[PDB]
């Protein structure tokens, strides 16, 4: 038997599992990272929106601080999200672009003098004090009012994503691409590794550790139309449910993204960095005005992807062999001035939709891009299966609920890492396990079997034409609107497919380097995911954050203000075990209200929420009639906890 | 040898445990015996083609070339301490650029192969480079030794001796070719090398130095194939046998 | 658009005894913005499953599809079949590079030890405070610092190179571009003496035969060329 | 370039999956180039010291030399043609044995190192091939080509012309102990690479064939040290100006 | 802590050692000989008597 041994087994080499992964190597832990591809391809790189984090450095910046980024982020989450871990994250992401900056990420910098538009009405320049100068810069996005997004011009994703992978190699973290983990080893409730298979030479192996963590990223690719990499199968978040011990939360949870290029998916962040972008339907007509006068295309991303599927439905799309969509037209712009720089969707639309922004319309239509869902940690990013972390996209450490603030994701990616990272080296260091080589056999020959029984399968079904199946069930039925008679169908039929799944048959027989191989054993993990998402779609009855059902429109406090918990106990199940986990509303500093964005009054009030409102609004009023600060005000509404190397507080231009 | 140099070969570092200084002062010399050579082929072409001005202004030129008023007689033994200095940059660059040669049959076959697919320009000019160099080695030496053995020689009618009578003309055919192409490309390389004229748009500045070369070099290519005409005539026009062509005398020889 | 192609693929298992180097042709019929990425995966699910190949973003990000496409090393995600008019497209690995199988090789790891090789990191004497305010950076610097930044560790400038193919050692456009990343960064403290001991020598910048094949291929038009040079100047005067 | 050439490149093995035998091909004739020069360079020493034996022996085999009988008369032309063959095989031998060359600094530096540290004869001898072998790339290929392109300047007078006169006795004087040394240490070295005479007592056979070159090499110089003499007396005699020596004219010139 | 696992451990790389690997090796389960020194320089190499067999 092959087995390999470290301190710190890390599953992912995205942003979050490579800051972790410096986290306990810094403390003298031996650490591998386990990845599918190199580390810096993950999907992370894609990142060119921006990180938030409020360092109220700008003029657009201005009085930024903890407290408004935490309400945009629990406000935005619908009140799906553990407001402890918020405070935990917006408290940290400052540092983490500090530390970034430090590290070298290049990020664009502030310079004195004035700029123009950027504005939907009104104002049109902006000035940036001498005072300022040389500090990071932020730009608008994700719709909040204080503009907290940092970049590095148009590749935030690539340049952070490559300092933390420089700081592992740096630190001697021992990086293994090319191997991907099959399975979890567990024994009484506690995971000791995962076996893995080498992609290149076939081997199974056991890679055993004191603490396992799971960064795997999304499941976007269970969906046809998804802005996510090929490599986003979800194939870490099986590996988790396949425990029948660790649970999965909110999978049903999914954001799509109003305007990726149709229909490769590819993101056009047109409309982004100089508001211009018009939506225009089959008749080259601008119907945003239309259902949104006030805020046009500058809407809420959240409803913008709404209305264009409602236009759609209302027939004014455009037809095309692969289906209907819009335009997205930017022609309306095509110049501007300088002194920065501002040049880049024109290369994405000539180099794949083959043609020049600045003369003809894009096509777009919303399709999957983040996945709120993922394996359920608690505060300190440690699963039920104890010894098993996850961090990143692959986590519901949940602190976006059900709807993710743009900007923040990136974001938690490095937070977590760094969070999690610590109570991660914490537990390696602390802990002490039992290995049992009888134990190690089992997983690691069942494995084996495993795959062989693949390549001896004999079975007719083909595992291309049903892993597409899957993918178009999934646009068509658990898409931006749902309902339950559609769920229900699409529930029927991925369940169908997942025994179909089963009885699947390659042509290449070989163990070695064999993509055919990877599909067979890959699907039928991704379609366990799928009926997680579908099934949890289908029992939520409520609308909230990204998750609507036609047939129940509002938000319902009272039955439904809960986390939705998956398992897969019995491996011969066929449908996911659904569990639900309640919030309660006394240990939250915002009680629930209007989101602040989509129809008003469209949730069923809880009387708790109203009882716990007057008390934070009582403790607030006597605490600051006291002269107390927002710091003793917001200990006072809700304590949480920060390791020991962050909870300073963070410095800004003008204490 | 010295302990130095046993210790730098051991050990891989210098004596005070850092990398040696020698690979960057044998990049530089390479390129400045480079350099050398290909401007001074540039004045050669120009003093060589005066023929084309008549033979009394080429008469003027050689017997004014190198040291003539020190000894208004002639004393034909600067030309080839001339030679001799020029031959010596001539081997010694030979001697530092042939590092660069492939040195293997995988290294020829893999670098051949990659130049056939790439189809790019720069590549292939330096395969021209490798393979003009190489072609000099047999080429270059021989004008070089005669022209530093013989430099009373050289006139209108003695230098169209050598080339038509001796036959010098099919080395001097084939040498124009190669040191032309080898010297306008190495000048152009060198100019990208070292990014002496890189400015603030260094791809602008690349496309007029490439533009540049393939001017300068179509100018000097024709030049000198028109002064090859000329000597070559002057040689056929030799007939009288009782004429030393050759060794011509005018006051100090010819 | 409804015509047809030919596609031609390098194929080798070297991990198989019973496999020989050849090429295989398929017959595919383009679409409009058809790539080579929808090509392979079409054939991949359709006509061959048996056929390896690295794709991750196919959005011209990642740097994951380098091959050489019809001679020239490219990002088989942002090639478009469209542009060739003889129809006839040829497939072949990133030379260079150790090969896995057909059109699949390892890149990553030659660029891990590449980014080991020239200390691809910052390098620090103190530890800046994450709590505090950042330090100041000129906006122009920090705008040159992400030019250099914006390599996305393709592999097309080492596959382009003649000098790597011959010469295995050569620390290639790549590593040379990326020391130049960090030359210019305020933030790392190395001098010119420390980058000598690192590119110094004849598997260095010295090495270097200023092909410009990288300067000519790289898909993120990064200033090779210029910055090489400018490294060449500084490298060749250090003692 | 070819599918099986690019496979190859690609892959670093043949369609058939085996290794090149193009290693093995150069091999075999960067030894037979070598060969032939070696022994042409023996006989090549014999006719040329033939002047030893008087001007009308030297005279008589420069004349039944290469195709006399089919023309009575002289048709230097087959001199020419031979000078030919044999300039194309050296080149070739300098092409494939150019392959075994220190390339590089670490390399240069490292091997002389060990040469100096070793004091060990055979691989000092190497050094001396190498060395001998670089320098013939600038004076053999002077002396092939005149030979080729002057034919009729061969005699006991013309030669001593271009010998003293012309002023080559420098160039043969150093190519002619970098060709010998060269030759009979290259001769020696290829008898025990390929084993010819290694019997049931290789080393006796190796200490012999040691000697052997030791005693074949200075016959060989001694013997071409006085050949020199002999073209430089008779170069150093010519003095009537109106003696034309360089194509002193016999029946068919000279 | 660096640790390395294998099915069988031998340590000694002298004539017992190398023959107690092949027979655990040639039955698939993974085996690493330890030595202080290359295993061909062990104190077996020094036999020069002869081995005692009755053939
Ligand atoms: C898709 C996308 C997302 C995105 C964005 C643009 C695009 C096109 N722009 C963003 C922005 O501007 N601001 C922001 O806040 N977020 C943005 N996002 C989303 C964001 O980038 C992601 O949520 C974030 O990068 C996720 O990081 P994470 O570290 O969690 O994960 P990753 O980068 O996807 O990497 C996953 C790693 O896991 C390895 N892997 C996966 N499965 C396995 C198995 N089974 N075995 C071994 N390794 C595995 C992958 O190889 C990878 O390295
Ligand atoms: C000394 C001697 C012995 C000998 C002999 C001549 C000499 C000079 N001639 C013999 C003969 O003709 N016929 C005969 O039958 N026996 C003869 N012997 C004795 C015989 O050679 C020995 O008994 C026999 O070779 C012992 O073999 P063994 O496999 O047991 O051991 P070894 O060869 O000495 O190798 C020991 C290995 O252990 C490694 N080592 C030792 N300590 C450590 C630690 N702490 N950690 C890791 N490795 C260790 C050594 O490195 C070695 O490889
Ligand atoms: C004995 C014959 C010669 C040989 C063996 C030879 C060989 C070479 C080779 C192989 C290179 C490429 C070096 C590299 O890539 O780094 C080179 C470059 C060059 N050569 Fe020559 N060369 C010869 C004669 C000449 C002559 C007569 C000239 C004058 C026109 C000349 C001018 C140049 C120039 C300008 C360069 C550029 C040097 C550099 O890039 O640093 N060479 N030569
Ligand atoms: C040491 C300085 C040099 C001198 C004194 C010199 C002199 C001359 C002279 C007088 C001629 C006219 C014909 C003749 O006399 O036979 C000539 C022709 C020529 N030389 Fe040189 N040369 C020198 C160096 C070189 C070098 C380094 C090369 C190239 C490696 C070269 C290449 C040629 C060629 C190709 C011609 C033909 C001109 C034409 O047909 O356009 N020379 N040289
Ligand atoms: C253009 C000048 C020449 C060059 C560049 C040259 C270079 C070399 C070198 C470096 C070697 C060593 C090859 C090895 O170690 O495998 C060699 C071997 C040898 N050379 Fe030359 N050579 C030249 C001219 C000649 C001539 C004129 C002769 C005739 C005397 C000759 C006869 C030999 C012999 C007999 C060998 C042995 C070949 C073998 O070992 O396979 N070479 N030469
Ligand atoms: C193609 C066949 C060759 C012919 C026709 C030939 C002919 C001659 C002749 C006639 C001489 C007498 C002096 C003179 O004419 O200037 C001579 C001398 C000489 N040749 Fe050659 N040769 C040939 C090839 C070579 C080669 C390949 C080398 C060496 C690379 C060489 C080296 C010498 C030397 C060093 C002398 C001086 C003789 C002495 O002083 O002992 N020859 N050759
Ligand atoms: C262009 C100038 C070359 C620079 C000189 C230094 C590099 C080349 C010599 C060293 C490497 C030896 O290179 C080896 O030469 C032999 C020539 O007999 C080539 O042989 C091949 O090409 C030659 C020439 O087209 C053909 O006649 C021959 O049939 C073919 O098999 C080998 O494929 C090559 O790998
Ligand atoms: C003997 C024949 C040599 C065969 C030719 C091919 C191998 C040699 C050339 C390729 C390698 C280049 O080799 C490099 O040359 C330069 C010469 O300027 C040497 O330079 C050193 O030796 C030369 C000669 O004694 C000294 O004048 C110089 O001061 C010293 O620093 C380098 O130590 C050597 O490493
Ligand atoms: O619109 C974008 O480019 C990125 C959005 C993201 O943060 O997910
Ligand atoms: S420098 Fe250009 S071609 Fe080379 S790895 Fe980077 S992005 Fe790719
Ligand atoms: S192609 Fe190679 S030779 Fe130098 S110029 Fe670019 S790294
Ligand atoms: S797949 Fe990422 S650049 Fe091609
Ligand atoms: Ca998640």
């Amino acid at each position: 038997m092959k087995v390999q041994y470290c301190d710190s087994l890390v599953i992912g080499g995205g942003l979050a599992g490579l800051r972790a992964a410096v986290a306990t190597q810094q403390k003298g832990l031996s650490t591998i990272v386990l990845s599918l591809i190199p580390v810096k391809r993950s999907h992370s790189a894609a990142a060119q929106g921006g990180m938030q984090a409020s360092l109220g450095n700008s003029k657009m910046s201005d009085g930024d601080n903890e407290d408004l980024h935490f309400m945009d982020t629990v406000k935005g989450s619908d009140w799906g999200c553990d407001q402890k871990v918020a405070r935990m994250f917006v408290n940290t992401a400052p540092k983490a672009i500090r530390e970034l900056a430090a590290w070298g990420v290049p990020w664009t910098r502030i310079h004195k003098g004035d700029r123009m538009a950027i504005i939907n009405a009104q104002k049109t320049t902006i000035t940036e004090e001498d005072f300022r100068h040389g500090l990071i810069h932020s730009r608008d996005f994700g719709g909040t009012k204080k503009w907290r997004t940092c970049y590095t011009a148009d590749a935030t994703g690539h340049t952070m994503l490559f300092a933390v992978a420089n700081e592992c190699l740096k630190l001697g973290v021992s990086i293994q691409d090319r191997k991907e983990a099959i399975a979890l080893i567990h024994q009484d409730g506690k995971c000791y590794g995962a076996v893995v298979r080498d992609l290149v030479t076939g081997d199974i192996i056991a890679y055993v550790a004191k603490g396992t963590l799971i960064a795997t990223g999304g499941y976007g690719r269970i969906y046809k139309n998804t802005t996510n990499a090929v490599v986003c199968e979800g194939t870490g978040t099986a590996i988790a449910l396949e425990t029948g011990i660790a649970q999965l939360g909110n999978m049903e949870a999914v954001q799509f993204h109003p305007t990726p290029l149709f229909p490769s998916g590819i993101l056009l962040t047109e409309g982004c960095r100089g508001d211009g972008g018009i939506l225009r339907d089959v008749d080259g007509h601008r119907f945003m005005p239309d259902y949104e006068p006030e805020k046009k295309e500058l809407a809420s991303r959240d409803v913008v992807s709404r209305r264009m599927i409602e236009h759609i439905r209302k027939g004014k799309g455009v037809q095309s062999p692969y289906g209907q969509h819009l335009w997205l037209d930017i022609s309306i712009l095509g110049r501007k001035h300088i002194e920065t720089n501002l040049r880049d969707v024109q290369e994405i639309c000539e180099y794949f939709a083959g043609i020049d922004p600045a003369e003809k319309w894009a096509p777009v239509l919303p399709m999957q891009h983040y996945s709120m869902g993922g394996i359920r940690t608690d505060y300190r990013g440690e699963a039920k299966l104890k010894g098993l972390f996850s961090a990143g996209e692959a986590a519901c450490w949940d602190m976006h609920g059900f709807n993710r603030l743009g900007g923040n994701s990136v974001s938690e990616a490095v937070v977590a890492g760094m969070i999690v990272g610590e109570y991660f080296a914490e537990h390696c260091a602390n802990t002490q396990v039992d290995l049992e080589t009888k134990t190690l056999e089992k997983f690691v020959k069942g494995q084996e079997a495993y795959m062989k029984s693949l390549v001896e399968s004999k079975g007719t079904e083909d595992v291309f034409k049903i892993k597409n199946r899957m993918k178009d069930v999934m646009d068509d039925n658990v898409g931006i609107f749902r309902d339950g008679p559609h769920l229900e169908k699409s529930v029927k039929e991925l369940e169908e497919l997942y025994k179909k799944s089963k009885n699947v048959g390659i042509k290449n027989k070989r163990l070695h380097a064999n993509p055919e191989l990877e599909e067979a054993y890959r699907v039928p993990m991704m379609l366990k995911v799928a009926l997680c998402v579908a099934k949890g779609a289908l029992d939520r009855t409520e609308s909230r954050g990204a998750h609507n059902r036609e047939d129940y429109p509002k938000r319902d406090d009272i039955n439904w203000l809960n986390r939705t918990l998956a398992s897969w106990p019995n491996p011969e199940q066929t449908l996911p075990t659904l569990e639900y986990e309640a919030l309660d509303v006394n240990e939250m500093e915002i009680a629930p209200r209007y989101r602040g964005y989509g129809a008003k009054g469209n949730y069923i009030e809880n009387p708790l929420s109203v009882k716990r409102q007057e008390e934070i609004d009582k403790i607030q009023s006597e605490l600051e009639a006291a002269g107390k600060d927002r710091h003793a005000i917001q200990e006072a509404l809700m304590p949480y906890e920060l390791p020991a190397k962050y909870k300073a507080r963070n410095e800004r231009l003008g204490d | 040898m010295t302990n130095e140099s046993i210790l730098e070969s051991y050990s891989g570092v210098t004596p005070e445990r850092k990398k040696s200084r020698m690979p960057a002062k044998l990049d530089w010399w390479q390129s400045a015996t480079g350099l050398f050579l290909g401007l001074f082929m540039i004045g050669h072409m120009f003093f060589v083609s005066t023929i084309l001005l008549g033979d009394n202004v080429m008469l003027w030129v050689t017997k004014k070339f190198e040291l003539d008023f020190i000894f208004e007689g002639g004393k034909p033994i600067v030309v080839s301490f001339l030679a001799a200095f020029v031959f010596a940059v001539f081997i010694a660059h030979a001697f530092l650029a042939m590092r660069k040669f492939p040195i293997n049959y995988r290294q020829y076959l893999t670098f051949k192969t990659h130049k056939d697919l790439m189809r790019h320009g720069d590549t292939t000019l330096w395969w021209i480079q490798a393979m003009t160099g190489f072609a000099m080695f047999f080429l270059g030496s021989v004008h070089l030794y005669i022209m530093m053995t013989q430099p009373q020689t050289i006139g209108p009618v003695s230098s169209s001796f050598r080339m038509v009578s001796e036959w010098m003309w099919p080395l001097y055919l084939v040498l124009l070719f190669a040191v032309e192409l080898h010297g306008s490309v190495g000048l152009y390389r060198l100019a990208v090398k070292w990014g002496w004229f890189d400015g603030e748009t260094p791809d602008k500045t690349r496309a007029n130095l490439k533009k540049l070369k393939t001017l300068m070099s179509a100018f000097l290519i024709v030049l000198g194939l028109l002064t090859f005409g000329a000597y070559v005539k002057k040689g056929l026009e030799q007939t009288d046998p009782n004429i030393d062509y050759k060794y011509f005398d005018y006051k100090r020889t010819h | 658009m409804g015509r047809m192609l030919t596609i031609r693929v390098f194929k080798y298992d070297p991990q198989s005894a019973v496999s020989k180097p050849h090429f295989q042709e398929y017959k595919i019929e383009e679409a409009p913005s058809m790539t080579i990425f929808i090509v392979l995966n079409m054939i991949r699910e359709t006509y061959d499953p048996d056929l390896n190949f690295d794709f991750v973003c196919r959005a011209g990000i990642c740097g994951s599809c380098g091959m050489m496409i019809n001679g020239r090393p490219s990002l088989a995600c942002r090639t478009l079949t469209k542009d060739f008019e003889d129809g006839v497209i040829t497939l072949l690995p990133l030379p260079a590079f150790k090969l896995i199988k057909d059109l699949s090789v390892d890149t990553g790891n030659w660029f891990n030890g590449m980014s080991q090789r020239v200390e691809s990191w910052i390098h620090a004497q103190k530890e800046h405070d994450i709590s505090k305010l950042e330090e100041r950076i000129e906006p122009e610097v920090a705008q040159e610092v992400f030019e250099l930044d914006r390599c996305i560790e393709c592999g097309c400038c080492i596959a382009a190179c003649g000098t790597k193919i011959m010469r295995e050692d050569f620390v290639g456009a790549a590593g040379l571009n990326r020391v130049v990343r960090f030359m210019i960064d305020p933030h790392d403290e190395r001098t010119d003496e420390d980058y000598y001991e690192l590119i110094g020598d004849d598997d260095g910048v010295f090495g270097c035969m200023t092909l410009l094949a990288c300067h000519d291929v790289c898909p993120k038009n990064l200033p090779l060329q210029s910055k090489i040079a400018y490294l060449r100047r500084k490298m060749v005067s250090v003692n």
